[PDB]
């Protein structure tokens, strides 16, 4: 397969960084793309073979090398805000079918000031008694708010087991301050169970949000906890009421 | 040289067969590949059509290719809510063409669930442990119902999503609205969109 790292990254303007891409399919061809809203996938650099490298459409500000067949590093010597994007590495056998194999992507946010990075606050709202009486169902809502960048993963756990049944999370977070490019975000999710299940006090419901933020090496001079990668959670227990 | 995908966005009720188009200005291509991309995830390959092929299939998916006209069509039979995603089309050059692929901007597809028994209602959900926010849930509405944005500064309304209670073979739509624990009951948040006159608004 194709493996790129890191999956998420926050950089302060000027910092250097290398996005890694490795494939174990003996593919001779490797390439890097950046994907931006409505901008589609744009080729940055490509390598038709080990030792060979060529620039793409938006090579500006990026450096690549291909000393080996398995690796194709994309380096940002001095990260700029404009380089905030989702990066994809793709490979394929030289000729053959031409089938491209993509990595999972690397979400990078470059900021002038890291003070704009905030972890999510997470809260769980318990089922409405009116919903229970009207439908015999009970919907819990998890709300994650005030985070930036939008590098999060929300999941529900019932009695320690991750659940997918009866759940749905907003496809995309919403901006709390619409006009701002670095607006903080909010994301909601719902978990619906039968009223009887919610009415059992032994049932434990947990909503957790993994937030990808700063590394425990970045300089932080704020009177608040450094917004490092972390999990923020909220929980509730069923109630006979 | 240029890849165009239309419609840019497609909304349809589940069960309907779907048609997605991909066009390219340069007929000299080595192959065409269709991908699926879920929000915040990577690209999953769906079908690959070589220049020497005219059709490729995989389950409910089947794509055709007409190099001369610079066209490829992806057909999705009896669409399902799970088919919702962005579909991307890409073509690669032939005869020493830098091997450089060209990607279209994609088609965003939403397949809406059929709600057998609509039961539109707005419910207020309390506490986060108290002293936090005011949250409301608009739920069980038919898929034709659209949720718009509020005209208030301290009010937020999410997009709608469908959840499936497997055991009961029951699906339901919902949207969440909230404000800041104060002078504004969230049930009032949705009064900016078109909703059933019989929507249930319990206190």
């Amino acid at each position: 397969g194709v493996t790129q790292t890191p999956k998420f990254q926050v950089l302060k303007t000027g910092q250097s960084m290398t996005l890694q891409c490795a494939q174990d399919m003996n593919h001779e061809y490797m390439s890097w793309y950046r994907q931006d809203p409505g901008m589609g996938l744009r080729l940055i650099h490509y390598s038709v073979g080990a030792g060979i490298t060529d620039q793409g459409e938006v090579p500006n500000g990026y450096n690549v090398s291909r000393s080996t067949t398995e690796d194709f590093p994309l380096r940002l010597l001095s990260a700029a805000p404009s380089q905030t994007s989702v990066y994809f590495c793709a490979s394929s056998y030289v000729g053959n079918t031409g089938e491209l194999f993509f990595g999972e992507g690397s979400r990078l946010t470059v900021l002038e000031d890291l003070k704009n990075v905030f972890p999510p606050e997470v809260a769980v709202f318990e089922p409405s008694e009116a919903e229970i009486s009207h439908t015999q169902k009970a919907t819990l809502v998890c709300l994650a708010t005030g985070f930036y960048p939008d590098h999060v993963e929300l999941s529900w756990w019932v009695n320690g087991k991750e659940v997918h049944s009866g759940v749905c999370t907003d496809p995309q977070p919403l901006k709390e301050q619409p006009a701002l490019n670095d607006s903080r975000y909010a994301l909601s999710s719902r978990l619906r169970v039968s009223a009887t299940f919610w009415q059992d006090p032994r049932n434990h419901f947990r909503c957790q949000v993994q937030f990808y933020g700063l590394s425990e090496n970045d300089e932080w001079t704020q009177d608040r906890a450094k917004p490092v990668t972390q999990i923020v959670s909220a929980e509730a227990w069923g109630r006979a009421d | 040289q240029e890849v165009t995908q239309i419609p840019a966005a497609l909304s349809v009720p589940e069960g309907e067969n779907l048609v997605l188009n991909c066009s390219f200005t340069d007929s000299a291509i080595y192959n065409l590949q269709w991908f699926r991309q879920d929000p915040g995830k990577g690209l999953t390959s769906l079908l690959l059509i070589q220049s020497s092929q005219r059709e490729q299939t995989s389950g409910r998916l089947n794509a055709s290719l007409d190099k001369s006209s610079g066209r490829s069509t992806l057909y999705i039979a009896a669409s399902q809510p799970g088919d919702s995603a962005t579909y991307l089309c890409a073509v690669r050059p032939t005869s020493g063409g830098s091997y450089i692929p060209t990607f279209g901007r994609g088609t965003s597809l939403i397949v809406h669930p059929y709600i057998q028994n609509p039961d539109p209602a707005v419910y207020q959900l309390r506490r986060s442990k108290s002293s936090d926010k005011s949250v409301c849930l608009f739920t069980d509405f038919d898929s034709q119902t659209n949720v718009s944005q509020s005209k208030d500064s301290d009010v937020y309304i999410t997009d709608k999503c469908v959840l499936d209670m497997r055991s009961m073979d029951f699906k339901s739509n919902s949207a969440v609205a909230w404000s800041n624990k104060s002078d504004f009951a969230c049930a009032n948040a949705f009064n900016n969109s078109i909703i059933p006159e019989d929507t249930f608004f319990p206190s």
